[PDB]
RNA sequence: UUGAUGAAAUAACUUUUCGAAUCGCAUGGCCUUGUGCUGGCGAUGGUUCAUUCAAAUUUCUGCCCUAUCAACUUUCGAUGGUAGGAUAGUGGCCUACCAUGGUUUCAACGGGUAACGGGGAAUAAGGGUUCGAUUCCGGAGAGGGAGCCUGAGAAACGGCUACCACAUCCAAGGAAGGCAGCAGGCCAAAUUACCCAAUCCUAAUUCAGGGAGGUAGUGACAAUAAAUAACGAUACAG
RNA sequence: UACAGUGAAACUGCGAAGGCUCAUUAAAUCAGUUAUCGUUUAUUUGAUAGUUCCAUGGUAUAACUGUGGUAAU
RNA sequence: UUGCCGUUGCUAUGGC
């Protein structure tokens, strides 16, 4: 059921957005092909890491 | 039980065929059961069971009836010659697989 | 019966000029198998005329109908089995000059059909069939010798060893 | 000047003067019956639609008759359906109550100025009006 | 019309219409057996065989392309008759009685597969190939009996609490049955396949009568909605034909210078060709209807006359004849014999109408199909006519018919019917000729 | 995008077939795909219409000519063998393509409007028609817009139907693609609004162009048959 | 008084093309004493012409205000002849000589937006009365001008020569493509997966193809119809 | 024992045969239409080839082998 | 000619 996959997708995304700031990127990685994750998914995941604008904290 | 009704039977001898529309009337059944329906069409006409095909099945809202497109052949040779490959890998005996790349 | 039902379904399926000719001549000779088997000789003369016509678009229906007439009689085509062989060989050689796959398919099909309807009741088959296959034996052909030899195999394995022995003794004198 | 072929000059448009008021009167005073359906088979999504409109059932008759006349299921062509099907169901559920549409009484379109009051045979002479009356 | 009057689309559709098949069942043939005045009237052999059953209800007959009829009674009895001897009474072949033995032990709807009746078998229909007869009534069942054994080979329930069947019609030359259930429903069955094809709804009171012909069309009529519908069963659509005789305006039509009045209930139909039918009403109207007009083409106002006035000895209980005659209000309470059984010979010029007027009435439609006329009266059937039909024999130029009709002393659905003036229960058979 | 002459319903697809090079024009031709597929419906789609054109049942212009976008235009005598489907195709009164059924007698011939008579090379008489029938040695009186009769087994001009006063006309052009009757007037100009005018049931009068016109026969006797209704 | 042929044959140029080295169906005929003569048939060949399609030139037809735009045009020849060039050709399209032309108040030439909007360019949709379907905004460019070549069609989206810059390899001698490009963004940076089945195009093709086309998946703007209960009994309290 | 089925690299036949951004052109853009005996036209289609004096024509070159240069196509 | 009862025909009717 890709229906229940989309339902759990929306539920986990909203519950994640409640605990982090709203607008936090949930990145869905599917099942593993051959020991590691699909290279297009890892490509644009690393693209998200490639710009995040880290801000200085206090401690 | 499952009952069948042909309508608007025309003869296309240029493709060596006879084509028509099929009312499939099933009371309190699941749906048409395409294979069993093709056996019933093979019985209600002259046999040619691997030459007969039906493809355009649409049920209606709430069940009861279904409307499809039946086309009986003679000569399973020209059934293979004229019935296309996707319908033949559905029902009949041709099968084509492709080198999926790029 | 079912001869009129098969003929009418073939008429409702495929029709051309020669089918129009046969249906107009024999609109009253489709059902009533006793009457059609009585007047089959006029049907055989019209079949020889339509074989002389040798129509490309009305061939399979009339050939299968003649095969069904030979099957529905199964003993009564004894006189015009000779004209069946001559007309079928003439039309098959006309279609051989035509050179089509459906032409060769119909030719081999009607050959196998006449063999299947005539191989049962015949035990004097080998000399009587070689009397007309003496012209079909040697004609510088790659395929026609194979067609004659396969039908001779069907006529040899469907009779007795005494019958095939009498056949080999009779056809031993027309050998060398 | 000179002659130019024009399908829009001999084309069946025939929709610039069809009004549901006039056709409703003609259907009332026709004295030929009108081929209504069995009374359940006209509602659509178990009720979640309307019943369905008269324009809807004539268009549906055309689609299924074209279907049974040249053997072809239609498609999910997205630009066409994303306009027309969602706008169709939205005007249906705003205007069509009980299977009868009521938008024809809440929309500006002059009935006399396209449907009645004939234009070519306008009878612009008194001799013509006397002759055409008698 | 000019010298060039072709349309490319229309010649294309006629090309396809030549190319198709089935010029077989779709015969939209009008009346072709125009024999209305050719046959005689006043010398029909009227043989009424009185049979020993209280309140017969319907007759199914048969001709192939031997001959049997069937009867069905309110005493839960089907009885098969040989009618192939064309000049004598029919003969009894098998009785068949249902009763209290076939009440189901469950009182629940789907398992009503008991092999007999228990209440008021209402109509019957013999197959066009004659293999089966089917009959049904207020036990919400259709029972199919074999011809050669009269066994129930299948029992098909209508499956609801008001599923009384009230009329049955096989379509001609086919194995498909249309039964008009009192749920405002029409159920269709395939009898050689034992299936239900289509249920189809749309009447407003109980669908009292049904009729069919060579095409897949059907004509049904409901009781007090005073509309007659006809159904395209492939297209599942219908045409509605209301009544519409106003007594005040018919009084005005006579008042241009008269006991005719309004309409209660359409009772009976019979489809005369594939373009007309006739309906019998509650005020004795017989109406003839096209396929292109809502309102009927021709109306015969009173077809079987007016009931006798109530007696002055049985109106009040006052002492004097003057006041007991005063309590009739003149003509204000005269009511007509409602036409209660109507039958058409298919594609013909004649039809038959019957009630408890005592005399059947043969009528012929005019050649132009816009009116009809009384031919003659058949005064050998005392009682209510619960069913009329005709059996034929002989070729096209010379033919002989027997009207088989059923006579009871009470109506086929409810009783309601007093003043049994010497009526008997049996089969009326009138052999008319030429 | 799709032209009015083929009676292409808008419920077709997306792309309409551009008919290729051949005898006829672009605007005055329907190919065999739109002929067999969705006009008289002997094939359902492109796959099986190419299957029947590779099965080669058709005998348009008496030859097989196996291609979908083969521009079989006006009065190309279609002949299909299976149950002798013989069709000569004309225009109807609104510009479309009517297909009048003929028999083998009428299918043994057709006509052609001449377009020029030239003296090209070696002194040979010369006539070309709409379908390019370069046929040899007529009478020298083949005038402008005259009509020849094509044998359909050979090419030879067997009959000769003149463009002159008192012959039944055809019109392929103007606001009047395809009307019949030709007798109110001959109003001949020298290049523009120059025509023989046509009647109606109330005998109206119409204006067309000269090369947009040819002759089909004679008023009261055309042997090239016309449908009815 | 009507009726008819009818107001390319010759004298030469030219680095002059070919008169079958394609395949198939058919043993077939005639005694030249052997492939001696073979000989019935079909498609591709091949010159020229026509036709189709396409290309370019050509007359005419088609909604803005226009005079504080009234004079324009010889200041890329303005208008025309004659001839040359070259063009696919006609042609002031370029060149010599010659004429002083040619348009306009009957609106020349000249100035705009709602020319992201218009010109019927067109689907219409059975009620949305200018929202509402589609052809093109104008013309270019493949770092920038310049010069050449290719082909039925090109001043080539994908070819070459020099100059001017932005650029990668590098053993510092020495080779290129071009990515100074495009998809993104300024608390939604993941479209980029599946088929040629329907439509259409090419094809040597009873095969192959086509990111043209078609199909699926995420990407909320709370925009739309349901549910989260229905029907009883009994007991106790005022 | 002069060719024989798969068969890594080449030529051939064909393929990609139709898509981004920027300044704002007023019947010159565009459409319908006449003509081209003023003209280019592969393809489709229809026709259409008569000049021989005393048993079949020569090498240049791929692939293939072999020796090498260069950081290197 | 049937649930019975009666006129019966040596086949028609009439009372429940």
């Amino acid at each position: 059921s890709q229906s229940t996959l989309r339902a759990s997708k929306k539920r986990l995304k909203h519950r994640f957005w409640t605990e982090v700031y709203q607008g936090a990127k949930l990145f869905y990685l599917s099942g593993v092909i051959n020991g590691r994750y699909p290279d297009r998914e890892i490509l644009n995941l690393s693209r998200f890491i490639s710009v995040m604008k880290f801000r200085p904290l206090k401690w | 039980a499952v009952t069948i009704r042909t309508r608007k039977v025309i003869s296309n001898p240029l493709l060596a065929r006879k084509q028509f529309v099929v009312d499939v009337l099933h009371p309190n059944r699941a749906n048409v059961s395409k294979d069993e329906l093709r056996e019933k069409l093979a019985e209600v006409y002259k046999a040619e069971k691997d030459a007969v095909s039906v493809f355009g099945f649409r049920t209606q809202f709430g069940g009861g009836k279904s409307v499809g497109f039946g086309l009986v052949y003679n000569s399973v040779a020209e059934a293979k010659k004229f019935e296309p490959t996707y319908r033949l890998v559905r029902y009949g005996l041709a099968e084509k697989v492709e080198k999926a790349s790029r | 019966s079912h001869f009129l039902a098969s003929f009418d379904q073939w008429k409702e399926i495929n029709l051309s000029a020669k089918f129009t000719e046969f249906a107009a001549e024999i609109e009253h000779d489709v059902q009533t198998l006793p009457q059609i088997l009585y007047h089959d000789k006029k049907i055989f003369n019209s079949l020889v005329s339509f074989i002389n016509f040798h129509d490309e678009f009305s061939l399979q229906p009339l050939l299968d109908l003649l095969a069904q007439f030979c099957h529905d009689l199964g003993p009564d085509f004894l006189k015009f089995y000779e004209e069946a062989i001559k007309t079928l060989i003439n039309l098959l050689d006309a279609a051989i000059e035509f050179e089509s796959s459906n032409v060769f398919e119909w030719g081999f099909n009607c050959l196998a059909y006449i063999f299947k309807y005539l191989s049962k009741f015949l035990v004097k088959k080998l000399v009587l069939t070689c009397d007309l296959l003496i012209p079909l034996l040697s004609h510088s052909k790659e395929y026609l010798s194979r067609f004659s030899a396969e039908a001779l195999s069907f006529l040899v394995r469907k009779c007795p060893v005494s019958n095939l022995r009498e056949f080999v003794r009779s056809v031993f004198e027309k050998l060398e | 000047f000179e002659d130019r072929f024009d399908a829009r000059e001999h084309k069946d448009r025939s929709n610039k003067s069809r009004m549901q008021a006039m056709e409703e009167y003609i259907r009332e005073s026709s004295d030929q019956p009108d081929w209504s359906a069995s009374i359940g088979a006209d509602i659509v999504n178990h009720g979640r639609g309307g019943i369905k409109s008269l324009r809807d059932t004539e268009k549906e008759r055309r689609v299924t008759s074209f279907e049974e006349d040249n053997f072809t299921r239609l498609n999910i062509t997205n630009k066409a359906e994303k306009r027309k099907q969602k706008q169709r169901e939205r005007n249906a559920r705003m205007n069509v109550i009980g299977g009868e549409d009521f938008g024809i009484f809440s929309s500006k379109r002059k009935l006399e100025d396209s449907t009645s009051r004939r234009g070519a045979k306008k009878t612009r002479s008194a001799w013509d009006r006397a002759q055409r009356r008698l | 019309d000019e010298y060039n009057n072709f349309d490319a689309g229309d010649l294309d559709k006629d090309i396809i219409a030549s190319r198709l098949k089935e010029d077989v069942a779709e015969q939209q043939g009008r009346v072709f057996r125009y024999f209305g005045d050719k046959l005689l009237i006043s010398e029909a052999k009227q043989s009424f065989t009185r049979v020993g059953e209280n309140n017969l209800t319907c007759i199914s007959c048969f001709q192939p392309v031997r001959l049997f009829a069937y009867t069905v009674s309110k005493d839960l009895q089907l009885t098969k008759y040989d009618i192939t001897d064309f000049s004598k009474r029919p003969k009894k072949l098998k009785y068949a009685k249902g009763g209290a033995k076939y009440i189901p032990t469950s009182k629940h709807e789907y398992e009503n597969t008991t092999e007999g009746h228990y209440d008021e078998i209402l109509t019957v229909a013999a197959s066009p190939d004659g293999k089966y007869v089917v009959t049904g009534g207020r036990d919400r069942k259709l029972i199919v009996w074999s011809t050669e054994s009269l066994s129930p080979v299948k029992v098909i329930p209508t499956k609801d609490r008001r599923g009384e069947v009230l009329s049955l019609a096989f379509r001609k030359n086919s194995d498909q049955l249309y039964a008009s259930c009192a749920d405002f429903k029409i159920r269709t069955y395939s009898i050689n396949q034992f299936s239900q094809l289509e249920i189809l709804y749309g009447h407003h009171d109980i669908v009292e009568d049904i009729s069919a012909l060579a095409m897949e069309r059907c004509v049904t009529v409901g009781a007090r909605d005073r509309t007659a519908m006809l159904w395209k069963i492939p297209d599942e659509t219908r045409l509605t034909f209301r009544g519409g005789d106003e007594p005040q305006k018919l009084l005005r039509r006579w008042m241009k210078e008269p006991l005719f009045f309004c309409e209660g209930s359409i009772d009976v139909v019979s489809m005369v060709d594939d373009f007309h039918f006739i309906t019998g009403s509650d005020n004795g109207n017989i109406c003839l209807w096209s396929l292109a007009k809502k309102k009927p083409i021709f109306t015969e106002r009173i077809a079987h006359g007016i009931l006798p006035e109530p007696s002055f000895n049985d109106i009040s209980g006052e002492t004097d004849e003057e006041l007991r005659k005063r309590q009739l209000q003149g003509k204000k309470l005269l009511q007509p014999f409602w036409i209660t059984s109507l039958y058409a010979i298919p594609y013909s010029n004649v039809f038959i109408s019957g009630s408890w007027s005592g005399s059947l009435k043969v009528w012929k439609i005019s050649d132009n199909l816009r009116s009809f006329e009384l031919l003659g009266e058949l005064s050998g059937a005392k009682g209510v006519v619960t069913k009329i039909q005709v059996v034929e024999s002989g070729k096209h130029g010379k033919e002989k018919f027997r009207i088989l009709a059923s006579i009871a002393k009470e109506h086929r659905l409810g009783r309601w019917i007093a003043n049994v003036s010497g009526a008997r229960n049996g089969i009326y058979s009138a052999v008319i000729d030429q | 995008a799709a032209p009015h002459h083929w009676l292409l319903d808008k419920l077709s697809g997306c792309y309409a077939p551009r008919p290729s090079a051949g005898p006829h024009k672009l605007r005055e031709s329907l190919p065999l795909i739109v002929f067999l597929r969705n006009r008289l419906k002997y094939a359902l789609n492109g796959r099986e219409v190419k299957a029947i054109l590779m099965q080669r049942h058709v005998k348009v212009d008496g030859k097989v000519r196996t291609d979908t976008t083969y521009p079989a235009g006006f009065m190309d005598v279609i002949t299909l063998d299976a149950t002798n489907e013989n069709f000569r195709l004309v225009y109807d009164v609104k510009g479309r393509f009517a297909v009048h059924r003929i028999t083998d007698e009428e299918a043994s011939y057709k006509l052609g409007k001449v377009k020029k008579v030239q003296l090209g090379k070696k002194g040979v008489p010369y006539v070309v028609t709409h379908d390019g029938r370069t046929i040899r040695y007529p009478d020298p009186n083949i005038k402008v817009n005259d009509t020849v009769k094509i044998d359909l087994a050979s090419g030879k001009i067997t009959d000769f139907i003149k463009f002159d006063a008192g012959k039944l006309v055809y019109v392929t052009g103007g606001r009047n693609l395809g009307r019949i009757g030709t007798i109110v007037h001959k109003e001949r100009h020298d290049g523009g609004f120059d025509l023989v005018h046509i009647k109606d049931s109330l005998d109206n009068t119409f204006v067309t162009r000269l090369n947009n016109v040819f002759v089909i026969g004679e008023q009261g006797k055309p042997y090239i048959s016309l449908p009815k209704g």
